[PDB]
């Protein structure tokens, strides 16, 4: 998965 | 100086952090400072799985100021799954404080292998309030309205690995860290921090891309679709199924992002986002790009991007400011 702590 | 300063470290190149504590007696947590998301949590000694037999521990029960709340929250980020439950105390970011509502974070399974593998305790959002969970105004947001800073806005002074730390500053914009004039791009929703501009990387054109700002990923996206014609003729390999693309730092063919609106013209060489890694091969690169499609063409401007340009998320102006960084302070 690309390191990304973006939420939804 | 009149404004709170978080000092930045970056170790290896995969995730800066920052420190905050958590409770009237300064427990201590190293963070991830996430403008992509809207709630800081923390690994609790309730903690079960074993990504947290490493980590700092919250323990409710040795700060005089906590108050218990409970409600059951799940997180859910684009890498992984956090889960726990609300809990309110004293929390501590530079040199102010204040109570706020945070997640004791019990279950980490669903957020491995990364979680064990990296190095930080927890994450602290830096978003707006409709996109958090349990309505929690931002940490930026409550510091001024209870007078606590000058204005509602904070800015990234990224580091770079083995050069200069980096700062997060509440409340104000420090001249210190960039040169030339900062160029405003307005917000098209109070949920990310997320501005329209033109995407022309190389011969390939998106009008009107959504662009998110984003300190929470340590590359820059980009729709899949995007991804493969930008690269089709620039000598560079995907690796057969490893969603990785090497190439020889030296390629001249690399190309330079280029993100313009009305306002400003902003550009990301290929300096910015290259990986070298001679153990695999002398003079090999990894290319720091990954594909993420969202149901509408859109590109997370990651850290390599903010680490050209230091950048402004101001809630006062629902808008992002953008300035070139200051290459040392």
């Amino acid at each position: 998965k690309p390191f990304s702590x973006l939420q939804f | 100086s009149s404004n709170d300063n978080i000092e930045l470290v970056d170790f290896q190149n995969i995730m800066f952090y920052g420190d905050a504590e958590v409770g009237d007696n300064q427990q201590p947590f190293t963070f991830i400072l996430d403008t992509g998301s809207a709630n800081l949590w923390v690994p609790s000694v309730k903690c079960t799985t074993a990504g947290c037999l490493t980590k700092h521990l919250y323990d409710s029960s040795k700060s005089r100021t906590y108050e218990k709340d409970g409600t059951k929250v799940e997180m859910n980020y684009v890498s992984g799954t956090v889960s726990g439950f609300f809990s309110k105390d004293l929390v501590t970011v530079g040199n102010l404080s204040l109570p706020y509502k945070f997640i004791e974070v019990i279950d980490t399974n669903g957020f491995e292998p990364t979680y064990t593998a990296s190095t930080f305790d927890g994450i602290l959002g830096l978003g707006w309030k409709d996109l958090s969970i349990g309505s929690v105004d931002p940490i930026v947001v409550e510091l001024k309205n209870q007078n606590k800073i000058e204005n509602a806005l904070f800015t990234f002074y990224l580091p770079v690995h083995d050069k200069h730390t980096g700062f997060l500053t509440i409340g104000g914009i420090e001249e210190r860290f960039y040169e030339g004039p900062l160029t405003y791009e307005k917000l098209n929703h109070d949920l990310y921090w997320q501005i329209t501009l033109d995407a022309h990387v190389g011969n390939i054109m998106l009008e009107k891309a959504n662009c998110i700002v984003d300190s929470g990923t340590s590359a820059i996206t980009v729709p899949t679709d995007f991804l493969n014609k930008m690269l089709q003729n620039l000598d560079v390999i995907k690796v057969p199924f490893l969603p990785f693309y090497v190439t020889l730092c030296n390629n001249s063919k690399l190309p330079t992002f280029e993100f313009t609106s009305e306002n400003g013209k902003y550009t990301l060489e290929p300096e910015y986002y290259l990986q070298h890694i001679e153990d695999v091969g002398p003079g090999l690169c990894m290319l720091n790009i990954i594909g993420l499609d969202f149901p509408v063409p859109t590109f997370i401007l990651g850290d390599p991007f903010m680490r050209k340009y230091f950048t402004v998320f101001d809630y006062d102006n629902h808008s992002v400011g953008i300035a070139l960084a200051k290459k040392n302070l």
